[PDB]
Formats: C-alpha cells, sequence, structure tokens
C-alpha cells in the first residue's frame, strides 16, 4: 500500500535528493526510512516521519505525515549510492514501499579495459572461457563486442556489471566468452572492442592463444 | 493469566515510554477520589491494587468473570470498587492510560495516618507507605520513573490484624 | 552485529529452518520479525513474534505455516518455513526491534532497528553442486595490472569471495553471477594491483559455497 516515486533517481554530489512515498491508506506518523547500500542490509534512516535514528547525519531529513512522505537527503556524498526504502507501521499487515534506487552522478570516466585467456587447467575439462574486464568507468552504458581472428562474434557471450561503487562512483563490467576447447584451439587472435562516452574511440585488447 | 493484561498503546513518537513496559526506557531527566470501573481501552498494561503488598488485577466482564482477551475485546473492564483494608482488599490503584500518562485512584496504603505517616505536603504520585518510601512492585520503574534512584528495604507493615512484609523504595 | 544461518536449498514442498545468534548477546530486544526479500520484487513482511507475551502474527502468504520461534536464553532466533515454493526463493533478513510504537495486544508494532547479515534460501529441485575455481592471470605488461578468478559451475547461489584472507579489499571486484544456459551459475572476482608486485606479492583467491560446504584457495600467478 506504498508508493515511491521515482523509481529511479539520478543526481550530482552536494546537491539535494528527495524521495516521496505515497501511501493508498493513511498511516498517520508510522512511518520508516531505510537505506540499502549495495550488498548489505538496509540501515534504519528515519523513523516516526520525521525521527532520526542515532548515528544518522543531519543531511538525512524525513516529512510528512498522514498519505504524503518525503525524503530529504541535502548534501549528497559518494556514499549515499543505495536503494531506499519505505516501510509503515500502523494497519494489520506490515507494508514496505517499491524503493527508490539513487546514482550518484559524477565525472565522465574511461573504463580500463583488459583480457584474460582461459587457464590451462579448464582447458584439461574441454571448455574454454575468455574474460574481458571494463574496471571503473563512468557511466554505466557500455558496449562490448567479442572478435574471433577479427570475426564478430554473438550468442556466445554473458556479461555481468557492479552497482555503483560507493567511494569512486564507478561501475565495472565483466564479459565472458564462453566456447569449446576444439573451437578455441582453432583460432589464434582473441579480441575484445569496447565503446564508451569517455573513449573517443573503440579500445580494443587482444591476445594470441598461447603466448 | 497473561492473556488478562490490557495492552492499548498509542503513541510512542514523544517519548518512547512505552519500552518500560519490556525494560527499562530511556526518559528525559530531569522532568522530576474513589476508585470503581475503568475500561480497558484506556489501560497499558497491568493494573497494581495494594493490600497494600501490590496485587494484579487482570481483566474481567462486567461482571465479573475475567475475560483472557487482551482488552481488545469491548467488554473488558477493571472492576476495583473497593474499601479500604480494615476491612477491604485494597487502598488504591495505579496503571497507565494509553497515551502514556499514569492514572491513580483511591488513596494510598499510607494513608492511615490518622497522622503523619503519608508525605509531608498532603498526593499526585505513587503507592507511599511512609513519608519517604512507596511501595516496591515489578512495574514501578515505568509507572514512576522518579523513582529510578530510590534505595531498597525489606519493610514491615501492619494492617488492621495482619502482617504484611513488603518491599519499598525510599529516597 | 546480527549474524543469521548460512544459505541453503530445499526441494519444493520441504522445510527450512533458519536461525540467529547474537554477539555479543543478549541486548534488550521486545520483538523478533522477519522480512524476505526475492530478486525481482521489493521487500516483503513475512512475520514476528514478541517473545514476553508468546504472541505471534503472520501475513496471508505466510498464515498457514510459518513459525517463529525468539530464545531469550540465548538470545537466538528461529524462523521455519514448510512446503516451500518457487515463489519463496529470497534473501531473507532476521530483524529486532527496540522500543515500541504502537500494541494492538498481544502483538506490539514498532521500526526496526536491528537488521540480520541475510541469508539466501533456494526453492530448486536441482542438485547441488560445488564450483570450480580457475586464475585469472595478470598479462605481465601508471603501471597498474589486473588479476583474477573465475568461479564457474555451481548451484545454488552465493559464493562469497575473498582476497588474501580479506587482507586485500581496495580494488576488489565481485561480479553479479550471471546464469548459464546449463542452469548453473558463473561468477568472476577481479583485483587491481601495481605492476611492480606481480612477482613478489603473493595473491590467494579464497571462495566460499556454503551449500556445497566448499572452501577453496587459489593461487593466482602471472605467466
Ligand atoms: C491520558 O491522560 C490525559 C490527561 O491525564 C488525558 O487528556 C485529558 O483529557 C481530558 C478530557 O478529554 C481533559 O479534561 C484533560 O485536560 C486532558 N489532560 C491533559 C493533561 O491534557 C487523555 O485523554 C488520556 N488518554 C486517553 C487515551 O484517554
Ligand atoms: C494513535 O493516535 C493518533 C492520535 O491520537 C491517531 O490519529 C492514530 O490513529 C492512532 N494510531 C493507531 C495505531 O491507532
Ligand atoms: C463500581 O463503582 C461504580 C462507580 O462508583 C458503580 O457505578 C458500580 O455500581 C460499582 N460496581 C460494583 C462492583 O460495586
Ligand atoms: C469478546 O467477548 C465477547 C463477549 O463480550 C465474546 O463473545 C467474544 O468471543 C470475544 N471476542 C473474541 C473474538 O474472542
Ligand atoms: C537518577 O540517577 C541516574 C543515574 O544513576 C540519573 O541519570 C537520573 O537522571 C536520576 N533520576 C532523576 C530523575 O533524578
Amino acid at each position: 500500500e506504498l508508493t515511491q516515486s521515482p523509481a529511479t533517481l539520478s543526481v550530482s554530489p552536494g546537491e539535494r535528493a528527495t524521495l516521496s512515498c505515497r501511501a493508498s491508506q493513511s498511516v498517520s506518523s508510522n512511518l520508516a526510512w531505510y537505506q540499502q547500500k549495495p550488498g548489505q542490509a538496509p540501515r534504519l534512516l528515519i523513523y516516526g516521519a520525521s525521527t532520526r535514528a542515532t548515528g544518522i547525519p543531519a543531511r538525512f531529513s524525513g516529512s510528512g505525515s498522514g498519505t504524503e512522505f518525503t525524503l530529504t537527503v541535502s548534501r549528497l556524498e559518494p556514499e549515499d549510492s543505495a536503494v531506499y526504502f519505505c516501510q509503515q507501521y500502523y494497519r494489520s499487515p506490515l507494508t514496505f514501499g517499491g524503493g527508490t534506487k539513487v546514482e550518484i552522478k559524477r565525472t565522465v570516466a574511461a573504463p580500463s579495459v583488459f583480457i584474460f585467456p582461459p587457464s590451462d587447467e579448464q582447458l584439461k575439462s574441454g571448455t574454454a572461457s575468455v574474460v574481458c574486464l571494463l574496471n571503473n568507468f563512468y557511466p554505466r552504458e557500455a558496449k562490448v563486442q567479442w572478435k574471433v581472428d577479427n570475426a564478430l562474434q554473438s550468442g556466445n557471450s554473458q556479461e555481468s556489471v557492479t552497482e555503483q561503487d560507493s567511494k569512486d562512483s564507478t561501475y565495472s563490467l565483466s564479459s565472458t566468452l564462453t566456447l569449446s576447447k576444439a573451437d578455441y584451439e582453432k583460432h589464434k587472435v582473441y579480441a575484445c572492442e569496447v565503446t564508451h562516452q569517455g573513449l573517443s574511440s573503440p579500445v580494443t585488447k587482444s591476445f594470441n592463444r598461447g603466448e | 493469566h497473561i492473556n488478562s493484561t490490557a495492552l492499548n498503546c498509542n503513541e510512542s513518537l514523544n517519548t518512547g515510554w512505552l519500552a518500560g513496559l519490556f525494560y527499562q526506557h530511556k526518559f528525559d531527566s530531569s522532568g522530576c477520589r474513589p476508585c470503581g470501573i475503568v475500561p480497558a481501552k484506556s489501560v497499558c498494561g497491568p493494573v497494581y491494587c495494594f493490600t497494600p503488598s501490590p496485587v494484579v488485577v487482570g481483566t474481567t466482564d462486567r461482571s465479573g468473570a475475567p475475560t483472557y482477551s487482551w482488552g481488545a475485546n469491548d467488554t473488558d473492564v477493571f472492576v476495583l470498587n473497593n474499601t479500604r483494608p480494615p476491612l477491604g482488599n485494597w487502598f488504591g490503584c495505579t496503571w497507565m492510560n494509553s497515551t502514556g500518562f499514569t492514572k491513580v485512584c483511591g488513596a494510598p496504603p499510607c494513608v492511615i495516618g490518622g497522622t503523619l505517616l503519608c508525605p509531608t505536603d498532603c498526593c499526585g504520585s505513587g503507592p507511599w507507605i511512609t513519608p519517604r518510601c512507596m511501595v516496591d512492585y515489578p512495574y514501578r520503574l515505568w509507572h514512576y520513573p522518579c523513582t529510578i534512584n530510590y534505595t531498597i528495604f525489606k519493610v514491615r507493615m501492619y494492617v488492621g490484624g495482619v502482617e504484611h512484609r513488603l518491599e519499598a523504595a525510599c529516597n | 552485529l546480527l549474524e543469521q544461518s548460512g544459505a541453503e536449498v530445499k526441494k519444493p514442498g520441504s522445510s527450512v529452518k533458519v536461525s540467529c545468534e547474537t554477539s555479543g548477546g543478549t541486548f534488550d530486544n521486545y520483538a523478533l520479525n522477519w522480512v524476505r526479500q526475492a530478486p525481482g520484487q521489493g521487500l516483503e513482511w513475512i512475520g514476528g513474534v514478541v517473545p514476553l507475551f508468546g504472541t505471534t502474527r503472520n501475513a496471508q502468504k505466510f498464515q498457514g505455516r510459518v513459525t517463529i520461534s525468539d530464545d531469550k536464553s540465548t538470545g537466538t532466533g528461529h524462523m521455519e518455513l514448510r512446503s516451500l515454493r518457487s515463489e519463496d526463493t529470497a534473501v531473507y533478513y532476521c530483524v529486532r526491534s527496540v522500543t515500541p510504537r504502537y500494541c494492538g495486544g498481544g502483538f506490539c508494532y514498532g521500526e526496526f532497528d536491528y537488521w540480520g547479515q541475510g541469508t539466501l534460501v533456494t526453492v530448486s529441485s536441482a542438485s547441488t553442486k560445488g564450483p570450480s575455481v580457475f586464475p585469472l592471470a595478470p598479462s605481465s605488461k601508471g603501471g597498474t595490472a589486473a588479476l583474477g578468478c573465475l568461479v564457474k559451475d555451481y548451484f545454488p547461489e552465493p559464493v562469497t569471495v575473498s582476497w588474501n584472507s580479506g587482507a586485500l579489499t581496495s580494488g576488489v571486484h565481485t561480479f553479479p553471477a550471471v546464469l548459464q544456459s546449463s542452469g548453473l551459475y558463473s561468477l568472476s572476482s577481479v583485483v587491481t594491483v601495481p605492476s611492480s608486485s606481480l612477482g613478489t606479492q603473493t595473491y590467494i583467491c579464497n571462495v566460499n559455497h556454503k551449500p556445497s560446504n566448499t572452501k577453496v584457495d587459489k593461487k593466482v600467478e602471472p605467466k
């Protein structure tokens, strides 16, 4: 019975980020705001709609009553990269809000690209996985293309992207090209071509099989 | 006999006095009439009446059978309706109204005097048995936070013929 | 300061028992509640219990089965859920509350003060399988190089990877696991270190997969 808007926020440091929570039914002041940092348990920020918990800085500021609530983060710090939730403790069923993901904006940063050949240990099993690493970049949007002997690949790579880093506000990406040992020992050069806003030109990291 | 307890509390934004029900509560320092029937709607939680040894009166229908709902149930009330121990069960009662105010009815066990057995200036607060002492019962700290620093003594008190061995909280 | 039992996998219809411990215990808590989080969706309240009155309270989706027991002796909490469903797969949080704001009676209501580490509960008929760990060696070429480990072919989630027994944390990136077509999960952990440390500085990668009780330490050397 709780509606958090917007679903996604993106805002520069030192500026104010406000989050709205709207209940379908009145909940008076029995509302609580929580902060969930990447890979951690929620932390109690505000209780009683506007009362700060112990150890929470004054920049965090709860507000509102009835069906209408707002959470204010006045002076944003890269640490604030988290998803915030609202939760009511009034009516019989306890309900949480949908949750608002907060992204800290920063200067555009270019990805440090690396490439990793499959270990000889993995090859004795019969499989080969090549790993391209896009490290510490911003913003999140980035393209990865796997070339094998300059031939573009498709449907054989799976990529994974980290949540925004708490300290430097960057994302890291890891694309994994998976293919058989046989297919692997039929080509010499394996390349990873990366596209990003901070790069004026697509960077290609490559290697020769067994070198 | 724990179901009987009336348990309606609102609201704890201001003081978190409610915690006092479960354990010691961080109350702010320092801020420091007949008895008949009380509706269970305004009561959180246990009601203490004194004989003067402290005694617990649970919810009952009016009247007078006990109710094992947490009151809660609309019929639930506390029947006090009492006369002083020569001869009666209790002098007076104390409990907490749901907002967290402390409600006292009847008279304190000191009242036997006379005189000089009640506190010097007489009473808004508590079950005194002595100008300096009041009765010690499990929810005294919750009911009377100001008495947190009180020393505790083993004390004899005689009412009519009966003799009461009871614990007292003094200055 | 609230530790929960390790992640588990059970077949649909089976039962799970998740515990909670406090170090150091025991502090003043009046209520023990549980809140699960499915990867797809936001937080959902499961239930709670105030141990002083012994009164329990659940939600409609768990009304029939779940039982929450809070032991005050050792300060140990417990949630048992029987006849598991596919939608029961979530990260289950143990949460304790100090300071009530409302009491309906018997149950009391308040904000959630302290949360647990979380416990991944996986409801799947699939078999439990330990992972293989492979070296991601640096290429021997600012002067900053990268190296890592590939945790491959394991079920179910999660896998926890540290470096040098937790000594190396800065510059470490452990990527979200990806679900392969084989039904198995794959995960990789990388780290950026100075180039001049490659031969001299030892790098051990510590991989843990509780559901299979697997602890594997893989040394990563350049070549
Ligand atoms: C708790 O007690 C307070 C006062 O002891 C109650 O508030 C009183 O309300 C009456 C009539 O409604 C007024 O005449 C008094 O002036 C009020 N007292 C104060 C201090 O404001 C309150 O109603 C009680 N709580 C409940 C839920 O009944
Ligand atoms: C608590 O009290 C306030 C005002 O006295 C009221 O508006 C609110 O509905 C009450 N809360 C509950 C849980 O009934
Ligand atoms: C209790 O006291 C009330 C108010 O004085 C009175 O109306 C009622 O008759 C009494 N009931 C009993 C139990 O005597
Ligand atoms: C409340 O008390 C009534 C009688 O006044 C009783 O019939 C009923 O069972 C009680 N309510 C519940 C749900 O137990
Ligand atoms: C009683 O003493 C305690 C310290 O033991 C103190 O913090 C408190 O304020 C005192 N109580 C009052 C209301 O004087």
